[PDB]
């Protein structure tokens, strides 16, 4: 039944908060300390048998 | 030969001695409805002497 | 250790993060929220909540007596709440078949 | 229906579409935390249950 | 069409009659006389004495 | 037997960070049943000598405590990763940047700053804002939980037997649950 | 039909937040 | 709060490499977060035309 | 003396595997002694039907 | 092969007949001694693993 798709370009967009350079530097300093590691868990946390 | 016999309870001690006295007091208290009696061997040994 | 390291149990982010970052996050939740990037555990209470004696969640009773007049029907039940149980009467209902 | 309604039987069912059936691993089926009490009550220590 | 495994469009849940759950091939899991048929989750019925 | 016992090996729980119960070293035993007293004495001399080292090692290494296998370790017994403060050099003289840019110059790129001598650095703490407590980690579990030599085992009074060798023992209640 | 936990906390004057105490060693 | 060094709110990257097989398509980007910025990855997306 | 939990008195195990042959029959069982129990093997037997 | 060669799929495999695969219980996979380093590393020792 004949459908098709053709990707002519993929481009990656990224948006930034235009934060003050001393504040963004301070925030990075804090987020590189090992106790400030980030963490996430898959919302459906399960094994999909 | 005795170490083998004393380990397999062919010679040495009655089972009321070599078992831990917790398990003897357990077995002794329950024997009318749950018995551990037939699950350990005693030696019995004839006299060599006189 | 791995439940504490992965934040499956233990401290909250407001406890395990450095104090500098907690005051930073508070000062900017409006307008740049960090409050979805750190796991807080939640942990069920293991003691004094649920019994591990064998015990029914639901009881069905049958009429100890009944009456079947021309205009109404009666049923009598001996609702027996045993020791170490409590009944929120909101959980009860009469199941009628006919 | 009506005074000529034929003899009849009743048929019962339900539908429950976008759901999944759930069975919580919890000493009663309420959610009291994400780390359920059975998930931390002596299915921990070696355990290995089939 | 819609893919229920990915796009969350489930629709056959009414087709389950029961599930039983058993640890160590021996211990009926919910156990403890919990449920009105204790041994299993009788999801639906066809006869109901 | 009762007086040269095999030590109880402590199993580990890496999820919780605690001992998982204990049972004897069944996995390391010299098969002497086809030796005689001349060498069984030497095998017992080795098994005795092992237990002496375990007793000495437990006293050197273990944290002396009222319970084997406590369910929760205080924040003073848990080892903690407490690094030094971390300093950062702030990349702009922010008050002079508003001054200069309000004057109609444009600033772009970057640290350096030709038009101001001011630098500042600040020194934040890196440490966990509260000390940790709860489970012990694996390098501490091996520093605790030396195998247990247990002489005349099960001979005292019941209720001060080593109940926390039993894997599924609820030491918060002195009880034992099934599967619900 | 599954679970996650998000960790926010709060505090500001009718103003807006600048950050707090500066631990600065200056020059 | 906000910088006054000249600086973009939005960056577009282009594939540094790509692969264009029968059944799937790849792109590789060098996502370069400069100094004195941070990226909440939730603000990213791939913009596809075809 | 007696448990206040739900628990069976008699368990029946069907073979996990079997090998019927010219002159013999062989069967394998997973004899699962569940937790907080003990089994006396004197209470075990093969219930053969044929 | 030749001017009229047919379009083709490429298959790759290996054989390793008389061998028996190995994984040394040593921290870097080398035979530094018959008694390995990890077998002495008193974690995987006295306080016993599943």
């Amino acid at each position: 039944d004949g459908a098709s798709v053709r990707f002519d370009s993929v481009n990656l967009y990224a948006t930034f908060f235009p934060m003050a350079h001393n504040t963004a530097s301070t925030l990075e300093a804090m987020l590189r300390n090992d106790t400030n590691d980030q963490s996430f868990n898959d919302y459906l946390s399960a094994a999909n048998m | 030969m005795m170490p083998q016999w004393a380990y397999m309870h062919i010679a040495g001690q009655d089972a009321s001695e070599y078992l831990s006295p917790g398990l003897v007091q357990f077995a002794r208290a329950t024997d009318t409805y749950f018995s551990l009696g037939n699950k350990f061997r005693n030696p019995t040994v004839a006299p060599t002497h006189d | 250790p791995q439940w504490a390291y992965m934040h499956i149990a233990g401290q909250d982010a407001s406890e395990y993060l450095s104090p500098g970052l907690v005051q930073f996050a508070r000062a900017t939740d409006t307008y740049f929220s960090l409050g979805n990037k750190f796991r807080n555990p939640t942990v069920a209470p293991t003691h004094d909540v649920t019994t591990d004696r064998s015990q029914r969640l639901t009881l069905r009773f049958v009429p100890v007596d009944r009456e079947d007049t021309t205009y109404s029907y009666k049923a009598r039940f001996t609702l027996a709440v045993g020791d170490n149980r409590v009944l929120d009467m909101a959980s009860t209902y009469f199941d009628i078949r006919g | 229906i009506g005074q000529t309604a034929v003899p009849s039987v009743t048929q019962k069912k339900f539908l429950c579409d976008r759901v999944m059936w759930r069975i919580p691993f919890s000493s009663n089926f309420m959610s009291m935390g994400a780390l359920t009490d059975l998930g931390q009550n002596m299915l921990y220590a070696n355990s290995a249950h089939a | 069409g819609s893919i229920p495994y990915l796009d969350g469009t489930f629709y056959l849940n009414h087709t389950f009659k029961k599930v039983s759950i058993m640890f160590d091939s021996s211990v009926s899991w919910p156990g403890n006389d919990r449920l009105l048929t204790p041994n299993e989750f009788e999801i639906k019925r066809s006869v109901d004495g | 037997s009762k007086e040269i016992p095999t030590p109880y090996m402590w199993s580990y729980q890496p999820q919780m960070g605690l001992a998982a119960g204990a049972s004897q070293d069944y996995s390391t035993r010299m098969n002497w049943l086809s030796a005689g007293p001349s060498m069984i004495s030497r095998v017992n001399g080795v098994r005795n000598h092992r237990n002496q080292i375990l007793l000495e090692q437990a006293a050197v290494t273990s944290t002396p405590r009222a319970k084997l296998n406590p369910r929760n370790w205080p924040s003073t017994l848990v080892y903690q990763e407490i690094p030094g403060p971390t300093t950062v050099l702030l990349p702009r003289d922010a008050l002079a940047e508003v001054r200069m840019t309000n004057s109609g110059v444009q600033l772009a790129g970057g640290g350096r700053s030709s038009f101001t001598p001011n630098q500042a650095y600040l020194t934040l703490q890196s440490s966990s804002s509260e000390p940790r407590s709860g489970g012990i980690g694996t390098l501490q579990f091996v520093e605790e939980f030396v195998p247990s030599v247990y002489f005349n085992p099960f001979s005292g009074s019941p209720g001060l037997y080593p109940d926390e060798f039993i894997p599924n023992f609820d030491a918060v209640r002195e009880a034992v649950d099934g599967y619900d | 039909i599954n679970f996650a936990s998000l960790a926010p906390r709060h505090g500001t004057r009718p103003f807006m937040g600048t950050w707090n105490e500066i631990g600065t060693s200056q020059l």
